[PDB]
């Protein structure tokens, strides 16, 4: 069940990867 | 051990409809082909069809497509053949022959049924009427059977002891009627009718 | 002498009438592992060069595919590059 | 065939870099159409 | 076999199209129309990669009458995905995950 | 004349045979035939069709031939070759199903991406 | 468009150990797709060759078969009681498979037939009827023709004891048509009897 | 090894959709931006 | 004592024997002499170098011995075992080399981007 | 089994790196 | 039928450069090894080198490296010695050989030549013919002639082979008139032998 | 290199019978000979290879033998087409070597001595000739004396191969002298020595 771990992984850190750039740039440059 | 065994004489009329039976023994039934073959005249084979027991599609001669109809009951392995509308070409032996499942094998008939005798006939049962014959003038004595329905019928000489130089004939058919004869050279000639239930004794005596 | 190499049952050895005396590659009968982590070595024994190239990690790239994806991963990088370009 | 089951994981990876460049430009893009 | 005029056999990931004729030159057809004409000593058409999956008609023809056309039918998939229970969640989480995202990044130019 | 049909779905190939019509068809597979009563319940046979379920690739693909009843093996005008890889549930990805699950992707990300900018636009 | 399949011989002289062949003629090129059957004179039909050559399991090795193309034949050697049979011949290309009229085996001397000739009896007349009987007894061969100067025949198998045939030929007519002639008379030819009313 | 081909293939028409995904995303982000500068 | 050089370039396999300098070389596989043979034009034996186009691994596999001009093919004693597959445009690599091509694009990514953002802010 | 493995570790190193900046920013 | 042909006499002048030809006819000439081997004093034999056709790569004799330049044009079908240097002592007869493409079949030469007979010494010097005069014995002697042949004829009989001195040809002839034909010099002369 | 010898640089045999041919190496050269006949008219075929093989058009009359370093060619039946010379080679090692080869009742020479004519004394020389024709073998040596005093100067030997007519030798022997030096002198002998000798003599006055 590797790759298919793998790329649902690769899904799961994109989205991590996504919300927190969201969270860090939109906190800390304001609007 | 691998035997077909067939069902007994049948007897129709024109018109009707017949079934013939065969029972597969000795062999997986329905991993090998069944064959209807007709026997007319006494003489000529002829090929009527064939039988796939486990799909249930059965190939016919172009002559008999319609003159026949065969199917199988694979949990008693019986092969069954009904013609339909029978005429008087349709009184002849009809044979069950087992070949192979497959095209390499389908073409040749391994296993033969005995085969059974069907008679198809406008009239009805006949009594005998049978009478000797002696010379007008080793002599030569007849019984002459003619004027019974249906087959078979024995003659035997003085109770069945006198048997030594006897030719009984096969019978033939006129008027859709049997006759036969038989001939003894030397006395009461004895003929079984079962089929009408007559017993007769005939004794033989000079003209 | 011509030492010939035994290849059966995906294995791959050398089975010479003496010892076999190893000069330079992958180290009477000398095993050398399977045949499909490619073999390379000289040996001599009272000289053969074994070389094996059954490839267990090759790809079979066509031009066309291996282009376009990295003409659009040029295309890719330079609207990246165009984005930063925007930001200042 | 292990050579094309190897050229697809490869370009299988030229993909997700390539996914990866697009959502790292459209995040960037996104955060500008509301950056003025 | 040999009889009934099958000479067209088929023996890497390319496969050998075979034929069982004259040494000297094929005209090999394919789906009724003229395709290869191969010369000595060649005798085996490579079709391609069996990833490549080709299908149809080809026939051989040689110093006699043409051969009885065989059917090729490869069926390496290569390109075959599978649905497994993972598999189509897979696809559905990432189907509905981008679609989530792009439609929160969408509601964010609202302005 | 009439090309096979091949239809396979999972591990189940079925082979059809349109030439010949109505009459029985028996198959042939590597000089073997099949298609009856064997060990392997898996080779049926229909009226036209051979079944095949838990179709293997190393033993089970080669040289299919249907030929009518009566008629020889090397009677057919016809031959098939066959070699499959099979799995659960695998369907091939052609080029028309690629395109319609494309373009029917593209149709539902704009819609629903007009959906979602016209909801943000009626709460501004 | 079907195998018109015939055989040469429809009834063949033979003898008691002999060798003797049987030829069959196929109307088209049906690459050895011959069979050859037994079919002994109570009506058991039995395979005795396939494929032009090749023996079933449990048959002789005194029948063997050989042929090509259109014409085949079958070598019997070693003849004896049971071998005394009717042999068919079979196509096995295009359906319907098509049988030949067969050939049998007949087993001697030429002789001449035991003729006796029989009145009508009064117990047929009694009856109506008034059938004139002529029994050729033990005559060789099977063919004889028979002439009744003023018809029903039936012949006889081969005898396993004699090896001669047997006809009977029986005129039946009403009691009218008798009693309008006197003199009555059957020939056989291939002796003649006769009586008066 | 046929199932990593397996998981791989479906991957790479995963990725391709999720590819023509932001490909349309940038495509309206293109014509807003496009707006805005008209 | 030098080993044979062999470089595999696709549906292309060049074997190239270095011992003999200079002198006219040719080349036997399985104890059949080939190489210059006027026919068969996928193999050659130009210079140094047979070149097998489209090897056939089932049938171009074998030994190979290079033998100088004057030296019979029965007393030269240094073979060489050639087994390879022939991959149309294929080639060789372990996950290190793909991931160091990943990496040099990662690393020029970050350095153009970091590149661009400097310049613009200059 | 292995490059994607290289893949979500970048993905993993940019996460992280992207974290540590957060940290640095929130306190 | 398989043959090798070869060029004529080719009289070359000391210290220059010859070119000898051998067509190869019958045969795939690309396919067949051709050796040049040198003939010395018509009893030494010895390999001079050997040219590819193929190939064009030439493996030549340490001691006619330098003597021996080969050349192949496979159009013509045509393989070619250039000789560089050559002296007097290169005056030889030199066969072109055929041998096998490779190693089993190069070392025995089954197709040979008729040879070319370089006659290195010089100009066409005229005969001078002296009777010679005491069965009986008589002779005729054509001194200082180069070089060979003459046809020596008698009354239009051994015929000595004629040796060099001085890069002059002697030839006798023993048997009456002596007619000598040198075609080189384009002489013709008749002389009837008397007695002192 | 590996020299390449012949033991018998010429040898008698008679027609219709079998002889043998001697070829020695230097080294041991793994049977990798090949003989080679080379007829008197210019033309040489491969007779043997391998010391053993046959080539093609080369009739069985010729057979190989010898290992090591000692080889030989057994010839049977020689007809007058097989009066040729034999050559060994070593295919062994670069280059190849070949040998000297061999060349294949007792008479005597009718020697006849030759004073030179009045057209070479008016050209300035003077060429007196020796001629010894129809004899066997080979072997001879010819002996000038000029004025009963022996000369070795100017000396030119010109022998014929044996004819298929006689199976003898013809030798021609020319002195070649100035006018002046042949005028110094008045006796000029040849004689010729093989084992008896048969001498002839003339006086220039």
């Amino acid at each position: 069940l590797d790759p298919k771990l793998c790329y649902l992984l690769d899904g799961i850190l994109f989205i991590y990867g996504v919300i927190l750039t969201a969270l860090f740039l939109r906190v800390k440059f304001s609007r | 051990e691998v035997q077909l065994q067939q069902s007994g004489p049948e007897l129709v009329k024109p018109g009707a409809s017949m079934k013939i039976s065969c029972k597969a023994s000795g062999y997986s039934f329905t991993g090998y082909t069944m064959n209807w073959v007709k026997q007319s005249h006494g003489k000529n084979l002829e090929w009527m069809g064939l039988i796939n027991p486990y799909k249930g599609v059965s190939t016919y001669n172009q002559k008999f497509k319609d003159k026949a109809t065969l199917t199988v009951d694979k949990s008693s392995s019986t092969a069954y053949m009904e013609l339909l509308s029978l005429t008087s070409e349709d009184s002849a032996v009809y044979y069950c022959a087992r070949s192979g499942y497959y095209g390499d094998s389908d073409w040749y008939f391994d296993v033969w049924g005995q085969g059974t005798t069907l008679t198809v006939f406008s009239a009805k049962t006949t009594p005998p009427s049978v009478y000797p014959l002696a010379p007008g003038s080793m002599v030569t004595l007849g019984c002459l059977v003619k004027g019974y329905f249906p087959e078979p019928v024995t003659v035997t000489w003085n109770s069945g002891s006198l048997s030594s130089g006897v030719h009984t004939f096969p019978a033939v058919l006129k008027s859709d009627l049997y006759t036969l004869s038989s001939s003894v050279t030397v006395v009461t000639c004895n003929v079984a009718h079962p089929a009408s239930s007559t017993t007769v004794d005939k004794k033989i005596v000079p003209r | 002498f011509k030492i010939p190499i035994e290849e059966l049952e995906d294995r791959v050895f050398v089975n010479c009438n003496t010892s076999i005396t190893w000069v330079e590659g992958t180290v009477t009968r000398l095993d050398l592992g399977k045949r499909i982590l490619d073999p390379r070595g000289i040996y001599r024994c009272n000289t053969v060069q074994v070389h094996y190239r059954m490839c267990q990690s090759c790809v079979e790239l066509d031009p066309a595919t291996v282009a376009g994806i990295i003409v659009t991963d040029v295309i890719a990088t330079l609207l990246l590059a165009l984005g930063v370009f925007c930001f200042a | 065939h292990t050579e094309k089951v190897n050229m697809m994981s490869l370009t299988v990876l030229g993909l997700r870099m390539l996914f990866a460049k697009t959502v790292a430009v459209n995040f960037l893009l996104t955060a500008k159409l509301f950056f003025l | 076999s040999i009889k009934g005029n099958h000479l067209v056999k088929v023996y890497d990931g390319s496969v050998l199209l075979t034929c069982d004729a004259e040494a000297k030159n094929i005209t090999w057809f394919k789906d009724g129309k003229m395709i290869g004409f191969l010369t000595e000593d060649k005798k085996k058409w490579n079709l391609g990669s069996n990833a490549k999956d080709p299908r149809g008609m080809y026939q051989c023809k040689g110093s006699q009458n043409k051969s009885k056309p065989l059917q090729v039918y490869y069926r390496m998939c290569q390109n075959c995905i599978e649905l497994n229970a993972a598999t189509i969640s897979g696809f559905l989480f990432a189907e509905i995950v981008s679609i989530f995202v792009l439609a929160v990044g969408v509601y964010f130019i609202a302005g | 004349q009439t090309p096979y049909k091949v239809s396979i779905s999972g591990t189940t190939v079925i082979l059809t045979c349109p030439q010949y019509p109505g009459s029985e068809i028996l198959w042939q597979h590597n000089d073997k035939n099949i298609g009856g009563d064997e060990d392997d319940k898996n080779i049926g046979s229909d009226e036209d069709h051979l079944s095949l379920k838990e179709f293997s690739e190393l033993e089970q693909s080669g040289y299919y031939v249907c030929y009518p009843r009566g008629s020889k093996p090397e009677d057919a005008n016809f031959y098939l070759y066959l070699r499959a890889r099979v799995c659960e549930n695998c369907m091939e990805m052609d080029v028309m199903s690629v395109a319609t699950i494309v373009i029917v992707d593209i149709c539902i990300t704009g819609g629903l991406l007009l959906l979602v900018y016209y909801w943000s636009k009626n709460r501004k | 468009m079907d195998i018109q399949m015939t055989q040469t011989t429809s009834s063949l002289s033979a003898s008691l150990g002999d060798r003797v062949t049987i030829s069959c003629r196929a109307s088209q090129d049906i690459r050895n797709y011959l069979n050859w059957y037994q079919q002994k004179p109570d009506g058991t039909v039995k395979l005795l060759i396939y494929y032009t050559s090749r023996l079933h399991s449990g048959v002789p090795s005194k029948f063997s078969g050989s042929g090509s193309g259109t014409d085949y034949s079958l070598t019997i050697s070693n003849l004896e009681q049971e071998d005394i049979a009717t042999y068919f011949c079979q196509q096995g290309n295009t359906l319907p498979w098509t049988f030949a009229g067969g050939t049998k085996l007949e087993i001697r001397a030429d002789a001449a037939p035991t003729v006796s000739i029989f009145p009508p009896a009064s117990e047929q007349l009694t009856s109506g009827g008034a059938s004139v009987v002529c029994f050729l007894n033990n005559f060789y061969p099977k063919s004889i023709n028979s002439k009744w100067k003023i018809v029903l025949n039936s012949w006889t198998d081969q005898d396993s004891k004699d090896s001669t045939y047997s006809m009977s030929s029986t005129l039946t007519l009403t009691k009218n048509e008798y009693e309008r002639h006197n003199s009555y008379t059957c020939e056989a030819t291939h002796i003649v009897k006769s009586f008066n009313r | 090894t046929l199932l990593l081909q397996l998981t791989n293939t479906s991957a790479y028409y995963m990725y391709l959709l999720l590819l023509l995904k932001s490909v349309v995303y940038f495509a309206i982000i293109t014509c807003c931006l496009l707006r805005r500068t008209a």
